[PDB]
């Protein structure tokens, strides 16, 4: 029964509620389920310390905190991501629920610097978006 | 021949290029690719007119920048905003939000491309953002972004 990931998180504006964690073995990842205010249920691979019980937001105003999805350029230096956008809108392409999540450097204009955890380092759109993270 | 050329001179002479092209060849390879027309006396006139209208034009609109300029030069963009961390702010005030509280407060609809806004606003204060109405017609205008809630 393998679920349905939201890799998207377009949510904007709408909170939602950890309603519980569990693993994937299609996924070889935690995955959890949240059920948004609008009544709409959606799976999010789960972040490391990430609980039942805790708050999801995402979009430019989401608090900055394991599990929201924020556009790179609404994200404190130094703060880990993972499941990072290359195109804004497309959904997550780079680190989406496997290995180590990479990390923002520093930000110059239209741009966010993030070194993935491979030592790389790359120079994305502020536009797109990331999850605060580990994974 | 003279011709009035329509396209390949710098870029689109088709302002008015009036040139003695060679009869035949004119109207066998410029007449041909449209580039050229034959320097009727009415199609001569009725270039002058384009012309005329061009530069007529042109001018109103540098009148208008220039009235446009002396509007906003009065004016003070007030957009509020949520601070916490010594005036800093949450978000940042870009084009866009200067644009709209503009036309919001002041009834004045103009294009975001002509805010010359670099960094975002990222503070509470006033800022001085310059505003490109025109080639060379380029005003002030007075950001005052204040806290809210």
């Amino acid at each position: 029964q393998y679920r349905i990931i939201d890799f998207k998180r377009d949510k904007d504006g709408i909170p939602g509620r950890v309603a519980t964690i569990e693993y994937d073995p299609n996924r070889s990842a935690n995955i959890a389920l949240i059920n948004y205010a609008d009544g709409e249920k959606r799976y999010i691979i789960a972040p490391k310390n990430l609980k039942v019980g805790m708050e999801i937001m995402s979009g430019p105003d989401a608090d900055i905190k394991i599990g929201n999805a924020l556009p790179l350029e609404n994200i404190p230096v130094g703060t880990l991501v993972h499941n990072i956008e290359l195109k804004p809108g497309r959904g997550g392409q780079l680190v989406r629920a496997a290995g180590t999540s990479a990390q923002v450097l520093g930000k110059e204009g239209k741009y966010v610097i993030v070194r993935l955890a491979s030592g790389e380092v790359r120079m994305i759109l502020g536009k797109c978006r990331a999850t605060v993270g580990e994974v | 021949m003279k011709v009035i050329f329509l396209k390949d001179v710098k870029g689109k002479g088709k302002k008015g290029e009036i040139k003695n092209v060679a009869d035949g060849y004119a109207n066998n390879f410029l007449f041909k690719q449209g580039l050229a027309i034959e320097a009727t006396p009415a199609n001569l006139k009725a270039l002058e007119a384009q012309k005329q209208k061009e530069q007529r034009q042109a001018a109103e609109e540098l009148a208008n920048a220039k009235k446009l300029k002396e509007q906003l030069e009065k004016l003070t963009v007030t957009i509020p905003a949520k601070a916490g961390e010594g005036g800093r702010l949450f978000g940042s005030i870009t084009s866009k939000q200067i644009a709209e509280s503009l036309q919001a407060q002041h009834g004045l609809k103009l294009d975001k491309r002509k805010i010359e806004l670099a960094d975002a606003i990222r503070a509470l204060g006033y800022t001085n953002v310059p505003v490109k109405l025109h080639p060379e017609v380029t005003a002030t205008l007075k950001v005052h972004v204040t806290e809210q809630k």
